[PDB]
């Protein structure tokens, strides 16, 4: 019922990226892990939802 | 007779020299060409590259260019302790 | 000649060279290329990477996990990463379709397969289907 | 008065010959932890890929064994134990198998532990177990399986 | 290789060490007599090395080895060709 | 030889004890030890305490009613707390299984039921289904 009715769709999950500098808790401007935004992402997983 | 040996890194960054010129880069262009040269170690371009940021972009097109030679520039600081009877 | 190029048939071999635990690296169509590799411990499980460049004091090779597929190891070229020769300057690379006239002046389209070269840097191409060699400026790239 | 004895199915631990037994085209049997019991099969014909079914049974002339394409996965194959299709059967399904360490009861009224080596059966279906440090064989409903 | 190097001595001073335990002086009474005693180098009790100390009280106890104590703290920097 | 187990066998004994209102101390599997006692006063009922070391000036059992199973009790471990020692110095305790070489070389696995040694500390282990002593050196312990 899931798959007849849902959408196909890529999945990835979520952790907190290395280069958060441990004194401000805040994160580098631009690294390959993560553009800016505070949170890496892993590789994508196929879904269907 | 050394007694306690520690080691410490203040800064490490990557430098740059021309292999022909033997100068060091201290400026580039919008194009990251460079517009300037220096023969100081203390004022030369500069790449950080403690542990955080490494694997950069800034600098793609300078690495790849063949004259340039790249240099891993390190600062450090070590404290020994004696003991020398009495 | 060159030698730019030593790609693996067999995928046991592949999996071969993985259990020694050597780098590999896989080509994609239209998309970045990938290097894979098998990962150390007690877990053994395939991981990925997304950086080419060479492992520096200034530049570390990045590892994930993966669900790889054989199907990509069977049908892409397949390279040991450090014997890997990044480019081979030649107008048309391999597997690149072309077309040429053949000896009776009739025209007709082919894929190149070969690398030749004097010592000055003047190459020629043989063509899939043909035996003799061709130019540069006698063959024409094929639009897609 | 007994049937020869019945070999146990080998898990092939090593990727490498599963790979090889795979190239040639040898069926393989792969139990999912999650999902279900599988085949895996690459593709006859020069239009290679890997195929699975679902179809578990010999290739009798009234049961077409049907292949799906899939793309199967290598941590898959090493994490889950795999069979090749020719020995994995109904033929047995011993609930001790070989190189199985069981506690059995002994005639001085102690319980030692000993290692199945041989496994037969009578022709009435009962197994009959051959035991390190024992000459005779030995019956299931006497022994006695020590989990952790 | 070095491109630049220079030493410098923070301190010198003389250590207190037990002849028995072995442990270091950590705090001492009235007349600087020990009272505790510690096993950490360079917490232990320490005074400047100098002929002026000396005049101005070693002196004090017998289970004692006065020991000298000195610091070295390097600065250097590297250019490691590739 | 050392005394440093006394297991109960019988339940009925146990019971026994507990009327006595003597401390109990009963074994778990991969599982804190624990001990168990009889309250005293109008009501009786199953108490049992997480602490294990002795009462001290410093240190107070704290007890906590229980609805405990008999099962635990017939099945597991069970010692008198007071005449319990902590451990037996020795590589493989009890019901630990290993593999040994038998009389003609030929080699089986074990689990051990034995306590003997020396005034030095040399042990020696006699093993489950069989009569003779084995060392240290000889035994091997078998993963799990
Ligand atoms: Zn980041």
């Amino acid at each position: 019922f899931i798959n007849d009715r849902g959408i196909k769709v890529l999945w990835e999950e979520a952790y907190f990226c290395p280069c958060l500098n441990p004194d401000t808790g805040h994160p580098r401007v631009d690294c390959p892990r993560c553009h800016g935004k505070g949170i890496a992402y892993l590789p994508p997983k196929e879904t269907i939802m | 007779s050394i007694e306690k040996k520690e080691e410490v890194i203040a800064h490490n960054e990557v430098v740059f020299r021309s292999l022909t010129q033997g100068l060091y880069v201290k400026e580039v262009d919008i194009y990251s060409d460079v517009v300037s040269y220096t023969k100081d170690v203390d004022e030369a371009l500069a790449m950080p590259n403690t542990i955080n940021f490494k694997n950069s972009r800034k600098y793609k097109k300078l690495i790849m260019n063949l004259d340039l030679e790249p240099l891993n520039k390190i600062q450090k600081v070590i404290y020994e302790t004696h003991l020398e009877g009495l | 000649p060159i030698q730019d190029a030593k790609p693996i048939d067999d995928i046991v071999d592949i999996m071969t060279y993985l259990k020694n635990g050597k780098v590999l690296r896989v080509k994609q169509d239209n998309q970045g290329d990938i290097l894979v590799r098998m990962s150390p411990g007690k877990h053994k499980f395939t991981e990925v990477s997304r950086d080419l460049d060479k492992e520096s004091f200034y530049y570390k090779r990045h590892w994930v996990l993966y669900n790889v597929s054989v199907n990509s190891l069977i049908t892409f070229d397949v390279y040991l990463d450090e014997e890997y020769s990044e480019t081979t300057k030649v107008k048309y690379p391999k597997d690149t379709i072309v077309e040429y006239t053949r000896e009776d002046q009739e025209k007709d389209v082919a894929m190149i397969k070969e690398i030749l070269t004097d010592n000055n840097g003047n190459y020629f191409y043989a063509l899939i289907g043909e035996t003799m060699l061709f130019d540069e400026n006698k063959l024409n790239k094929v639009k897609d």
